[PDB]
């Protein structure tokens, strides 16, 4: 278990979202979407959710796992729509 | 259709916006609307006759008595504000000089002087209360009446101070007779017979103008100079600082009564012949005032000078009015 | 330290003395004092139940105005008056015009006692009473003054009693008789006991509640504040009555009470009755005028009279019966002759209101309702001109109010005429005629509005001339309070 | 011209009504009806309006004129429905 | 006779003396006084513009309470609170809970100056200021106390600041920083100049007007009365700033003002902004929060700073931009997380309200409106559970408020993170992070609600556990003010 | 769901319905909620340390200081009502004794005594103002703090009376130096050095319990007996009735301060060891109080007896507390 701050695209607030060190970025995005999609943001079925480090804008590959991302606990991440 | 006004119709077109005083005190008497039948009943009733003879037929005349304005502009609201503060001061003196044992420090001689010259005043002060309240009910304008209203309240205030101090004195000196002997002193002591004759006679002067003169212009200045000024100065010099301060505090009310009385005389002098009317009344009542001052003050220590001062000070009140 | 009030209070009223330089009768003229053969010593037994001293008075009354004036200032910009029910606005305009200057006049009635009562306790309490009415006259001028720019009608808060408008004449007729032209003792009985203790004390309590219910907190605070002053001086008649009864005057006392209560009732039947049963919105009516009278006025009188050793007035039963009729007539009269008053009378005869009236007064619709039926039909059928008068109604020579009573299916209108010294007088009731007969010299040559009209004193001698005589002009002349909105329910 | 007080049957108020010394009681009733009928009282076409002295109840014949009725100025009269 | 105030006033503040038995630094510890190297003589040039003496204070303030308390008593039975707009009731519950005890705490902030300011005029004015906040804490406890039997929510007028509910933490974070843990001079600047003179004075003026408009005259009289006391002690910062600027400290003065104004703004963006633009009924909105800020707050600051010889804070332009965004986020946050506050948040997003918002804030619907679109659809489609949260939002380590900003078509939400001594801090703005960086030792080990949750200090470590940690239970936990009535417009 | 209560939750179940005093004055301080971190910021800030050392770590202990109740039950509303009346009395004295020319009747000797023993008190009274206001900000309960709040207001009141009279005296005797010379007298006159040393040292006693003791239990009784009781009695006997009455009026405030101080000591004595803690502090400060009284009173006429009386009266205040 590892805490991160989700800054979901088109949402208005950053939120606390607990992910797992073994989660892939895709699974991180899914856990983050749970707190924004269909609550405050409309789904975009034709897009793919990507994870980007908020501070410098580093884009993490879909398959990279938290364990290898070099994140600081509670690190803020942008969850953006792409393709 | 009649359009709404910015003030009362009787005050419209005053140039300056009516004050609270003018809004609540002017042109309120309606018995003056029909001089031939002041009250809404048979015109021959005793009360109809009383107002026609003592209000309307008074030799002290004016075309518009409702124009009179109290220089202090007292209103019920401001009267209570003013006096509540003054009573906070007087009751504060009573409370704290008592805590101090002020009455126990008075000499036996002075205590006996209080029983003779101070406490019997409850009768004289109540007589003034009656005197000013009669003026209230017979004056030709509501603004004149109101000045008499508050003046009456002040006279009751003085009676009340006196009643309170009389009990305090009786508690401190049970043997003197405080509270019990005053009626006999007022009724039988030579020092008081001058004032007693003056106020008893003045109390049956029904003409509103003569009542005003007898009570406010002649009797009050004499009572004030003798009982407040003279007795108060004596009290202070004799160690009774409470009475010295009390008398001075009550003198503030007297000064206010003189201010409105002076304003009424001023207004009256706008009409030819009124000064002469007032001087006639003063001339009739002044001799009794002299007698009052002479009998009371001569019985006080250094009496002859007290008499000279009181006579001079009371006459000065009328002199300054013209 | 300070003394306890009770330890020195008596000295404030130990003020009687034996005159020497003038006689007692000169100092206390019987026509002003009314000592009635009862000695100065006997009058000294007078003991007011509610006691108060100068410092207590100025302190308590200071806070009273501080609060009332503060509430008025806080609610002024709100302009509640501009959105209040029209019936409520009319209630206030009627209120201020009818009593503001009479309240002020009462300070003179109090002054009469302050100078002429032989009872020293009476003299002091009347001095406070004098101050009280000074307050009431002033505050009830200051408050409506805030509305002068809204309607000329508010000017009547000051103007009314200076006019010959019929309602003003009726008011002065009552007040001048009860408190302005009576000896000191009579005033304490007729004014403070009969009228203030008997009617005003409870009336203002109900009025303040009604104001709150109507959403007018400025007026509610005003009336409410005013009535807390009442008993302080209203208490003055009780002690006088005890003294008259324990000495040789139970009959004289009874007669003054009989007269005062009846005259008070007539004024009440026109100034209060119509308001409770017609101007107050249906949903705000906690009880009817009759219910109010039985619960808060009548029983209290019986209790008071019994305790004083007096009897119920000879007219008591009739008085009870009239609670079902009189004010209904006074209301219909005021509404039908609406152009003659300075406020807008509210008809109060919508279907729902008529249901309430039938419930509160069984038989109303078959009597009073029939007059209203005709009036309503004319309004529905476009004949408004048949809802205003073309003549004057007969006026009682005592109460100066129209002579009216039960109409319709139980017609019972009567005139208690009296021919006295070559003149025919008309009276609205048995008791009104009696008040004249026990003291004819007190009312003999007074003339009511009708008498003046018939004498040629109103010129031009027509309705327009009469309106001018009464100082009435378009702008203040009354009309239906809700502008006939209630007619829509009949179409 | 002579003033009388009209106490019209079924009405609620007595009113001032100026009549003429030469009016018959029928004409008096008519002048009185003007201020009550169709204002506060319904007509009764099948009845005849009669004049009665209010104080003692004396019924005056329809054809008698004011001049002969012995009325005091301002005398109150009942105007009643009869037959 | 009496002297004119101006003839003896200076002697009341001619109280400085040269200590001998203790040293000046002992008597005036720098950490409490903040004299900052400026001599006692130089501080004596301090001259408060608004002067007042003890007798004037007790007299004027006595009448103040007489009026306010009298109005409250006169309107109490009316029960206006029971029929007031739900959004208004919420406004008051939020108001009392958030400031009643902080107002009282301000008397200690004033006491800090009364004892430790080297300027004698400051010491006396702070004594009156101490009395003022004593009044404000007490009267704002006495007034809501009247509603305790109506809802447990009113108990929070006293309880709130004693809890760890997030809004209470944010409040204490602000107040403790501005007035409770600063030296005397700092307090006069950060509290009286920046916050009271800069925000509260005008805010209470608008709040009192809003109360009157809502029909609540008790609250209107309360707030109105309270704000007339403000400038008497709010004036204390001005003179301190002049002295710092004319001596060697313009930069130190500027920095305290920069910090205080920003922190004041953040608290204002959550406690006032949402109320003006969402809780106040559409027809009662005289102007928007942004318009209020530009007209009554911003220009005044610029004027004041220019006159003091200071500059506009470095963040001024950004601050101007945020008037279009921040409070909209604070509102959405409070409403979405409504179960976490002690009042019922009003959504304020009906068709008509959204039109107003678009007019007052061009672009609102395409940004803020989109979040609300999703929320509305879920409510219309019976999925209310998607309108409440299942996690905590990220909280700023400075203002302790959620980190939120523009959503929808112009997404611009940013976190100004900072790694300091092995810990990652999150900030809601550039200025919030700056406040930490210029004085890290002042905030270093403080923990916000999220930090505590992540540390294991909240147990059970779930939402129910967090609610308990914040002392929240059904009965006071918030929900939609109008019970979702606005949803009907969408069906 | 939580049901509405009949009073505040912290007062629920009191048996007797909470008074206005309890409703607006109890359990208001929140810095006492977290003794380890009183303020909502970093726990190592100077102010955090200040409250932990001087409030929480005080040897004067109790489990529930919030239980304290002011015997006079003062609230802001009633404080202003009470004092507005008292000021009406004092300002009334100022106004009317002035009208009377009271200051012109004082002897030159006494006027010089006022310049030395009376007017410099503006410094001592302001020092008390500072002393009580520090107690306010460090006391562990809002009810204790409030008593200190109103007490501070009273000290400012005394300063104000003194500032006013100083100008009046300067106007009447321009040559004496009234208003100009007080700082030098307070700083250099032997008669004042005892009090100056006492209050300067007491002013830096930061522990709330020691501040309470040094200021309210030791310094104030000494200041009150010397400057109000002793100087006031002297003033009266010397013809200065204004000061005699003024001092007596201010003594009413002092009596009230003693009442709440006595109540706090009483509460403190519920805990074993507190009496000893308080006696320790009194023992430390008493010697300086004796010095203060000795230096001031010995310089007054009949000084040795003034010293004996003042020492006796001030010690009696503490004796009656236990
Ligand atoms: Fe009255
Ligand atoms: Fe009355
Ligand atoms: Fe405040
Ligand atoms: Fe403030």
């Amino acid at each position: 278990t590892f805490p991160i701050m989700s800054n979901f695209e088109r949402d208005f607030v950053i939120q606390l979202v607990p992910v797992d060190t073994e989660d892939t970025m895709d699974q991180v995005a899914e856990k983050c979407a749970y707190h924004s999609i269909n609550r405050r943001v409309h789904p975009q079925p034709e897009k793919i959710l990507r994870v980007r480090r908020h501070e410098d804008g580093t884009l993490f590959p879909r398959g990279m796992i938290v364990s290898d991302a070099g994140l600081r606990p509670t690190e803020t991440l942008d969850i953006i729509f792409m393709d | 259709a009649l359009k709404p006004l910015k003030t009362w119709s009787h005050l419209a077109g005053n140039r300056r916006r009516p004050s609270e005083y003018e809004v609540v005190s002017t042109n309120l008497h309606y018995f003056t609307d029909n001089p031939e039948r002041p009250w809404e009943l048979d015109s021959n009733l005793p009360m109809q006759t009383w107002y026609k003879k003592y209000c309307f037929d008074s030799p002290l005349k004016h075309d518009d008595w409702n124009a009179f304005r109290d220089p202090d502009q007292l209103v019920y609201r401001t009267y209570n504000l003013l006096q509540d503060g003054q009573e906070s001061y007087v009751q504060g003196l009573f409370d704290q000089l008592n805590d101090r044992g002020h009455d126990q420090m008075l000499t036996r001689e002075w205590v006996e002087t209080l029983a003779r010259f101070y406490t019997p005043a409850r009768y004289l002060f109540h007589a003034l209360q009656m005197g000013s309240v009669y003026i209230h009910q017979i004056a030709p304008a509501s603004t004149i009446t109101n000045c008499a209203t508050y003046e009456t309240a002040d006279h009751l205030r003085w009676l009340t101070h006196t009643a309170y101090r009389t009990r305090e004195l009786a508690n401190c000196y049970p043997d003197v007779g405080f509270g019990k002997r005053e009626r006999d002193v007022w009724e039988n002591d030579p020092a008081w017979q001058g004032f007693r004759e003056l106020i008893e006679k003045a109390l049956i002067a029904w003409d509103w103008g003569e009542a005003f003169t007898a009570i406010n212009l002649v009797t009050k200045p004499a009572v004030e100079e003798a009982l407040l000024q003279q007795l108060g100065s004596l009290a202070q010099s004799e160690g009774d600082t409470l009475l010295g301060l009390l008398a001075q505090a009550q003198k503030r009310d007297a000064e206010r009564h003189r201010r409105w009385s002076s304003a009424l005389v001023k207004m009256a002098l706008e009409k030819e012949g009124n000064r002469e009317v007032l001087q006639k009344w003063v001339a009739k009542w002044e001799p009794l005032a002299d007698k009052a001052i002479e009998a009371y003050c001569s019985a006080l220590p250094d009496g002859e000078n007290a008499i000279v001062e009181a006579k001079s000070a009371s006459r000065y009140v009328r002199q300054m009015m013209g | 330290s300070m003394l306890k009030r009770e330890d020195w209070y008596d000295l404030t009223r130990t003020t009687n003395w034996t005159p020497k330089y003038v006689t007692e009768n000169e100092l206390f003229p019987e026509e002003m004092s009314g000592a009635r053969g009862i000695s100065m010593e006997a009058w000294e037994k007078y003991d007011e139940p509610y006691k108060i001293t100068y410092p207590e008075y100025v302190s308590i009354q200071r806070e009273k105005d501080s609060g009332a004036y503060s509430i008025k200032a806080a609610l002024e910009r709100d302009g509640f008056v501009d959105r209040a029910d029209p019936g409520w606005v009319s209630t206030m305009q009627l209120h201020f015009g009818a009593i503001a200057l009479e309240e002020y006049a009462a300070s003179t009635a109090e002054a009469r006692m302050a100078r002429f009562a032989k009872a020293p306790g009476n003299r002091n309490m009347a001095t406070f009473g004098m101050m009280d009415e000074n307050r009431h006259g002033q505050i009830q001028l200051y408050f409506p003054y805030a509305n002068v720019k809204r309607s000329r009608k508010w000017d009547w808060a000051h103007k009314a009693i200076h006019t010959n408008e019929w309602a003003a004449i009726a008011a002065r007729s009552f007040f001048d008789d009860m408190m302005m032209t009576r000896d000191s003792v009579a005033v304490s009985i007729m004014l403070t006991f009969a009228f203030e203790t008997g009617f005003v004390n409870m009336q203002f309590l109900g009025l303040a509640a009604d104001a709150a219910e109507a959403g007018d907190h400025t007026f509610a605070s005003l009336i409410s504040s005013i009535q807390t002053d009442e008993s302080r001086h209203a208490q003055q008649g009780g002690p006088s009555l005890k003294i008259l009864v324990e000495n040789g005057k139970k009959d004289e006392a009874q007669q003054m009470v009989d007269v005062a209560i009846w005259r008070s009732w007539k004024l009440f039947s026109v100034l209060t009755g119509p308001i409770m049963d017609y101007y107050t919105p249906l949903e705000s009516r906690n009880q009817s005028f009759k219910e109010f009278m039985l619960e808060w006025i009548v029983a209290q009188f019986e209790r008071q009279l019994l305790d004083l050793g007096l009897d119920k007035p000879w007219y008591w039963d009739q008085f009870m019966q009239d609670l079902d009729e009189t004010h209904h007539g006074m209301h219909l009269g005021v509404w039908y002759w609406r152009p003659t008053v300075w406020w807008d009378p509210a008809a109060g005869v919508s279907p729902e209101e008529r249901e309430w009236l039938e419930e509160k007064y069984p038989g109303w619709n078959d009597t009073w309702g029939q007059c209203w039926d005709v009036i309503t039909d004319n309004l529905v059928n476009g004949k408004p001109e048949l809802t205003v008068p073309e003549t004057l109604p007969t006026i009682c020579n005592m109460c100066n109010l129209p002579i009216a009573h039960t109409p319709g299916n139980k017609w019972n209108v009567k005139d208690y005429q009296l021919e006295y010294e070559g003149r025919l007088y008309h009276f609205g009731s048995e008791a009104d005629r009696w008040c004249f007969q026990i003291d004819p010299e007190r009312y003999e040559n007074h003339t009511n509005l009708v008498d003046r009209f018939l004498k040629g004193e109103i010129q031009p001698a027509d309705l327009a001339g009469a309106l001018m005589y009464m100082s009435l002009e378009p702008g203040v002349m009354g009309d239906d309070a809700h502008d006939y909105e209630w007619v829509k329910a009949y179409q």
